[PDB]
């Protein structure tokens, strides 16, 4: 028994947006409410079963304002299903890329960090880490509201460090130095990768550091090298960005600093703005 | 582009 176990068929797959190294998903519909949800499935795919069905335990426990929403499943038999609510206009990288920027203004860019860092705060509390936080991960809704996608969180102990398989593959131009170099992470990985994030908002999706090729990242970042500030982008924000980045993990803030401190310049945003 | 690539 579970209050999240719907049977297969209350649910109809309508498109397919995009393929993925987890699992295909798909725009369907919950015939009962009529409504449009987002399908996540996966075959003899990628991912193996037990792993699967562990997300969608993890994602059971969860909720926030800006933490896509799980709906449902359909664990007991293949195939396996996870039901979430559906963000009209896609991931956040493609948004900024073809977006309005009249529309999608600077106080707009400050809102939409907000919401992340409000994210990712709870998620520090609630002892977990979202395994990649990168603008590919961010979802958009109606009016500019942004929520990061969770089928990508895992539980770990606020605090303490995980050490991944070897061999494996990581989004470099996001990935601390500490996992680069020993394959460790912690919410303090998570930070770093916030910076890289802060750094795609305020560029409106152009791909970090520009022309240097992913062998070379590491190296660079060690003789203290740093992507520099946008053009337009405010000197706080940088800063953040910068303290994001600090060669050592325990150096960089907390998303409960990261969250404050947007929180302020978003208010003081909106003030000098009605005025 | 290129983006997952193992550590070097
Ligand atoms: N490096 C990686 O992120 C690996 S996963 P990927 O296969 O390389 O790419 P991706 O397409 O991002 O994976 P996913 O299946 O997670 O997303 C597929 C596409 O569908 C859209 N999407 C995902 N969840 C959605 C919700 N809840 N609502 C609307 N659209 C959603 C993404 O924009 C993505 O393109």
């Amino acid at each position: 028994y579970d209050k999240w176990e719907m049977e297969r068929t209350d649910i109809t797959m309508k498109h397919k947006l995009g393929g993925g190294q987890y699992g295909e998903v798909y725009e369907g519909v919950w015939k009962k409410y009529s409504l449009t949800v987002a399908v996540k499935t996966l075959k003899e795919d990628t991912m193996e079963v037990e792993e699967f069905l562990k997300e969608a335990a993890v994602m059971k426990e969860i909720k926030h304002p800006n933490l896509v929403q799980l709906l449902g499943v359909c664990t007991r038999e293949p195939p396996f299903y996870i039901i979430t609510e559906f963000m009209t206009y896609g991931n956040l990288l493609d948004y900024l890329r073809e977006c309005n920027r009249q529309e999608v203004n600077a106080v707009v860019l400050l809102y939409m960090a907000t919401q992340i860092s409000s994210a990712m705060e709870y998620l520090e509390k609630k002892n977990f880490i979202h395994r990649d936080l990168a603008a590919r991960n961010c979802l958009v809704g109606e009016n500019h509201l942004v929520k990061v996608a969770d089928f990508g969180l895992s539980r770990l102990m606020t605090g303490d460090t995980y050490t991944a398989p070897a061999g494996a593959k990581f989004p470099i131009k996001w990935t601390a130095p500490e996992s680069l170099a020993y394959n460790k992470f912690s919410i303090k990985s998570d930070v770093w990768a916030f910076g890289v994030l802060l750094w795609e908002i305020a560029t409106y999706g152009m791909s970090p550091y520009p022309g240097i090729d992913l062998s070379q990242v590491y190296e660079l970042l060690e003789k203290d090298y740093r992507m520099e500030r946008p053009e337009g982008c405010p000197e706080k924000v940088y800063e953040l960005m910068r303290a994001c980045w600090q060669w050592n993990p325990s150096d960089r803030p907390s998303f409960a600093e990261i969250h404050q401190a947007f929180e302020t310049m978003f208010q003081e945003s909106s003030i000098s703005d009605e005025v | 582009e290129a983006i997952f690539a193992a550590p070097f």
